[PDB]
């Protein structure tokens, strides 16, 4: 078995320090070489650091020279790279990969991958304010409805309509992050107006990593 | 060299089930046969496809195929079945910097569907918050035009307007839009007429959906 | 005679 | 279908070869087959001779400068192309069908017993190119053979003779010693053994040692090496040693006691950096190679051959401090040698030209 | 009683211990210097034992003997500090080092014969393992024989150090001492160092000193040459004063003999001093690449190949 197992990321200060650890499996450091491969929110793959170990060579970005720093630990088999001085552009999701030291390139062995969140806002609670059902100016023959979360930092909620037992097409679009750097998502979902009188349409927000849930009702006016 | 763009010419590309597609990368420079091409679903980690800019890499179905001409360099999938919706990347490997393409995501077309359009006012608690958000529901749209515009108060507004589309569904295979509308405490007193206009080009015209103060 | 030194 | 061209400094001669590696299989060396393309308005009657050249370059320490390297010919092969006087080969006749008629194959067979292509490590204090045995193509435009030949009307290309690991494994490693310390109590029993045969340069070794102590001694260390031999045969027959690889442990062996281990030690170039004179693999110019490859030879061999010979071993050494009549400053060591192959495996494509600064 | 100049003496003692430190910092710098360092054993070439040996026996010869002669003989002779085992250990490893010295001399000078003049025959009887218990057997040898000056040696009543053994004991001693250190060893010296001069005069080699690198002898007969004609000069006076200790006449019948006796010391141990000091000298005059390796020690202190398609 050839896998790569990565730890040591997640949220930190503006300006901190960080130590993502690369425990690889199955395969020598001295055999192969191990890279750094990080990929922004909705962006490309780019490379940040690698080290050769069986030569003793260690390259950086452009970007990446003056702040990080790749090792190698032959006697547990594991590769580390220490960033520092981080700034906003240093969010990614960062993947490590090995590659044949003897006459190959081609990453054909990649890590899971660890989100590096680099932001000065901290943890903080979804609210949430349900969306009115406009029962004139749609023109659908099934009513929308739905609530809105915003203004959470961790990771993105998981709103369930009716405990999960609202099966009508619901739609979770992915968080995006504000300006003031909180998260916000939306649920919504169609259902006939047939319903509308007489079934509740109820969400219920977890935010167990921010520790918060908060329920509310939408009702059509 | 300096630094090497490895441009991937289609940015998004639309097939279908058995068809055959080609995706074409220009180097900025030279970079002999060390070329290499990844596959990346998404929110999962790369998968390298092809290596050498030939060289099919081991277990990868014999569908993938990659070529060099010049400076160019191409993938090739025949008969793509549905499990190849993935974005994918082209990298050189000939100098240390090594560079990655821009990435191609390859989806599935289908028939065009009418998109259905909703309108949801901000909430009476989010005002009594100080808060405003006017926002407007994009449902079922196949051409990913959308590009829907407010026109407060017969003024266009623009810059702090956010939106978002989900991915393409397993069933469906349609996108969603939604669009989000951040206001002051007192712009939205201000303006007593709102709309969402949906500029699609998945329908014959423009239609745009109006709202006002104190309407259900 | 005169070992003082070897 | 990818060639290397190289023109003359002028530009009317240019050499085609395809490879650049000719892999030595120890009955028969792949052919080095090319093709020159000349210019008979330029040459006006002459001939364009093809030379394989094997040279073995080294340098001298009494001249006062420093860098100027020497080169001493152990295999030189003449073939006149213009006017030719074996067919050609697949890789020939599309070169000479996308080059006309004015493209005149070439090829050269290589003998067996030829030495491949190793460079020796050189020196930080060194300024010149490096020593080994260098292989090299060069197609000039002459009349004579003997005559002079102006470097702007010739082209100098360098190859590289290549070994692959064998296919089938070789008899586990294993030795075994018995020493008596003046005493004739009992026998001092080591024995060492390597998992596999064949190792691949990156690879770890694994070293499986096992003392069986019945004297009235102590085994204060063990100390496990890897050490490479080169036979350099440049002018007269010489042999070399260096550690690669060192691995001291303090496990101590009481009398009437037996003790087992399994050390693990990688040889590798990050370590061994400052060993000048250290046999790599051969370079085209001056990238970073591995340690130099095991020497394959054929088992009805010439022997003697010229250039370096290449070998490794693993040796495991007791460092038996003598009691009872001493103040343990002697040390009476038993020590065991395992030789092992370390060899790249067979591959699919080029070698060179993967990663480059 | 000893008549003899202030300013000669300290002369004497300013030269002896400028020599001295000499001698030591060269034999030290050569000893690191053939320390073989890594990937340079040529496994063929024995000398740097033998020139190592040579040059800790010159290093020990030094260090034993100059600071303890100094203070003993030339400084101050009346008293002594280490009494009579003191003094009898003293004589006793001056023997051994002056031994060890003239063996190891001998011995570089038979293996240096054995590679040239026949280096069909030399392989066949050599090796490391051979040339390691060589060099522990001369050293065995050189105390085996010093263990006589143990014996003869003593204090006697004035911290005189004269042996205690008869006129005739002390005399045979001192005339097998002479042989064995002077005459075994310049014989050899002599005969073997003409035949190499002679084999590479008519030669008029090769020399690995490194993996593919090769060097040549300078003065590779000048200096055999001088290794033999400066053993005349540096052991000769110093044995025959020991040898005329004894075993002539009884001084000669006090004649001007004993400031003539007190000046053959001072010069005869300057002399064999000199050697000492000598070897790395003519060291780096043969060598270039010892040379530069002892100074760097010391010092501590044409287009393009492209591509395209068939
Ligand atoms: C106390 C004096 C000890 C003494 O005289 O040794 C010589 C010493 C080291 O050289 P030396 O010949 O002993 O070499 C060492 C050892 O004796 C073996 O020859 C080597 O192992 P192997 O069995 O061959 O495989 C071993 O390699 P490793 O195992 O350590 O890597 C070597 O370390 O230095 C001189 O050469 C000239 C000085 C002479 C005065
Ligand atoms: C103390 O010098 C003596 C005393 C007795 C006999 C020979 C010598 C030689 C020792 C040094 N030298 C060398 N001579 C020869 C010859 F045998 C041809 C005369 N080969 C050498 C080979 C190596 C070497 N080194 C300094 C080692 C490193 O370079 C020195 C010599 C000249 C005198």
């Amino acid at each position: 078995e050839v896998q790569l197992v990565e730890s040591g990321g997640g949220l930190v200060q503006p300006g901190g320090s960080l130590r993502l650890s690369c425990a690889a499996s199955g395969f020598n450091v001295y055999s192969s070489s191990i890279h750094w491969v990080r990929q922004a929110p909705g962006k490309g793959l780019e490379w940040v650091a690698s080290i050769s170990s069986y030569y003793g060579y260690t390259y950086y970005a452009d970007s990446v020279k003056g702040r990080f720093t790749i090792s190698a630990d032959t006697s547990k088999n594991t590769a580390y790279l220490q960033m520092n001085s981080l700034r906003a552009e240093d969010t990614a999701v960062y993947y490590c990969a090995r590659s044949r030291q003897f006459w190959y390139s081609g990453l054909d062995y990649w890590g899971q991958g660890t989100l590096v969140t680099v932001s000065s806002a901290s943890t903080k609670g979804p609210s949430v304010f349900p969306l009115a059902p406009s029962s004139k100016s749609t023109s659908g023959g099934t009513a929308a409805l739905g609530c809105l979360v915003k203004d959470y930092f961790p990771e993105p909620v998981t709103v369930s309509w009716n405990s999960g037992a609202l099966t009508s097409g619901v739609h979770t679009f992915p968080a995006v992050l504000q300006s003031s750097g909180l998260y916000s998502l939306s649920s919504v979902v169609t259902v006939p107006s047939s319903s509308l009188g007489t079934q509740t349409y109820i969400c219920n927000v977890n935010h167990k990593p921010s520790n918060t849930k908060v329920d509310k009702k939408v009702e059509p006016k | 060299a300096s630094d090497i763009q490895m441009t991937q010419s289609p940015s998004s590309l639309s097939a279908s089930v058995g068809d055959r597609v080609t995706i074409t990368c220009r180097a900025s420079q030279s970079v002999s046969s060390a070329v290499a091409w990844y596959q990346q679903k998404p929110g999962k980690a790369p998968k390298l496809l092809i290596y050498s800019a030939s060289s099919l890499y081991s277990g990868v179905p014999s569908r993938f195929s990659g070529s060099r001409s010049g400076t160019d360099f191409t993938l090739t999938i025949s008969s793509l079945q549905p499990e190849d919706f993935a974005t994918y990347y082209c990298q050189q490997y000939k100098y240390v910097p090594v560079t990655f393409g821009q990435g191609t995501k390859v989806e599935i077309k289908r028939t065009v569907a009418a998109p259905s359009v909703f309108i949801f006012p901000p909430s009476d608690s989010q005002l009594k918050s100080g808060t405003a958000s006017v926002v407007c529901l994009l449902n079922n749209f196949y051409p990913r035009e959308a590009k829907v515009q407010w026109k407060v108060d017969n003024a266009l507004q623009s810059g702090n307007s956010q939106e978002s589309v989900t991915e393409q569904d397993s069933k469906d295979s349609t996108y969603s839009l939604s669009s989000t509308l951040t206001l002051s405490k007192a712009d939205y007193e201000k303006h007593k007429v709102y709309a969402c206009e949906v500029t699609h080009q998945g329908l014959s015209s423009p239609v745009t959906k109006s709202f006002n103060r104190g309407e259900c | 005679r005169r070992p003082y030194i070897l | 279908t990818r060639v290397f061209k190289k023109a003359s400094p002028n530009g009317k001669l240019t050499v085609y070869l395809g490879k650049r590696d000719f892999v030595d299989h120890i009955d028969l060396v792949d052919p080095v087959d090319g093709v020159v393309l000349v210019d008979p308005e330029y040459l006006k009657e002459r001939r364009v001779y093809v030379t394989l050249t094997c040279a073995f370059r080294y340098g001298r320490e009494d001249l006062d400068v420093l860098g100027l390297t020497f080169r001493k010919d152990l295999f030189v092969a003449n073939v006149q192309s213009f006017p030719p006087a074996k067919p050609l080969t697949r890789l020939q006749e599309r070169l000479i069908k996308k080059l006309g008629e004015h493209a005149y194959p070439f090829t050269f067979e290589i003998p067996p017993n030829l030495p491949c292509s190793v460079t020796l490590q050189p020196g930080p204090e060194d300024t010149g190119k490096a020593c080994g045995v260098d292989y090299e193509v060069k197609a000039f435009c002459a009349e004579n053979l003997e005559e002079k030949i102006h470097k702007r009307n010739s082209v100098r290309l360098v190859i590289r003779k290549v070994q692959y690991a064998p296919e089938r494994p070789g008899p586990q490693p294993t030795a075994e010693t018995t020493r008596q310390f003046l005493m004739s109590d009992k026998p001092l029993h080591l024995e060492a053994s390597l998992d596999k045969e064949i190792y691949y340069h990156g690879e770890p070794i694994s070293v499986n040692v096992h003392v069986t102590n019945n004297t009235n001694k102590t085994v204060k260390k063990i100390k496990i090496s890897v050490r490479q031999y080169a036979d350099i045969c440049l002018f007269n027959t010489a042999q070399y040693k260096c550690p690669v690889a060192m691995e001291e442990a303090d496990d101590t062996v009481a009398p009437s006691s037996t003790f087992c281990k399994v050390y693990t030690l990688t040889p590798f170039l990050a370590n061994n950096r400052e060993k000048r004179g250290l046999a790599l693999d051969g370079k085209l110019k001056h990238e970073d190679t591995n340690l130099a490859s095991s020497t394959l030879l054929r088992e009805g061999a010439n022997r003697e051959i010229l250039g370096i010979i290449v070998s490794y071993k693993v040796k495991v050494k007791l460092v038996v401090s003598r009691g009872g009549l001493l103040g343990d400053l002697a040390s009476s060591d038993v020590a065991v040698e395992l030789p092992f192959t370390l060899m790249h495996p067979k591959p699919k494509e080029e070698p060179p030209h993967r990663e480059v600064p | 009683d000893v008549n003899t100049d202030i300013y000669s003496k300290v002369l004497v003692t300013a030269v002896y211990l400028a020599l001295f430190v000499v001698g030591t910092v060269g034999n030290t710098v050569t000893a690191f210097t053939l320390a073989r360092k890594k990937s340079l054993q040529s496994l063929q070439s024995t000398v740097h034992y033998h020139l190592g040996s040579l040059a800790l026996s010159d290093l020990l010869t030094l260090l034993l003997a100059m600071p303890v002669e100094l203070y003993n003989f030339i400084w101050v002779h009346h008293p002594w500090a280490f009494g009579d085992a003191g003094c009898r250990g003293y004589y006793f490893l001056r023997d051994a080092c002056t031994y060890a010295t003239a063996l190891n001399v001998a011995s570089l000078s038979v293996e240096r014969y054995l590679a040239i003049c026949h280096p069909f025959k030399a392989k066949t009887l050599m090796s490391r393992s051979r040339t390691k218990k060589f060099i522990s057997a001369i050293w065995l040898a050189s105390a085996l024989l010093a263990v006589p000056m143990l014996f003869t040696m003593g204090e006697q009543n004035g911290l005189v150090c004269t042996p205690t053994i008869h006129t005739a004991t002390v005399k045979v001693v001192i005339q097998v001492n002479t042989f064995m250190s002077f005459i075994f060893p310049m014989v050899v010296i002599s005969v073997l160092n003409t035949i190499i001069a002679n084999k590479l005069t008519v030669m008029v080699f090769s020399m690995a000193i490194e993996p593919g690198r090769v060097q040549a002898l300078r003065h590779g007969v000048r200096v055999l040459r001088a290794v033999v004609i400066a053993f005349v000069v540096c052991w000769l006076p110093y044995h025959v004063r020991r040898l005329m200790f004894c075993y002539i006449s009884d001084e000669q019948w006090t004649p001007f003999l004993y400031d003539f006796y007190h000046y053959f010391y001072m010069v005869t141990n300057a002399l064999f001093y000199v050697s000492s000091t000598i070897n790395p000298i003519l060291y780096n005059l043969v060598s270039a690449n010892f040379r530069h390796i002892f100074l760097a020690t010391l010092a501590c202190l044409s287009n393009h190949t492209l591509s395209s398609n068939a």
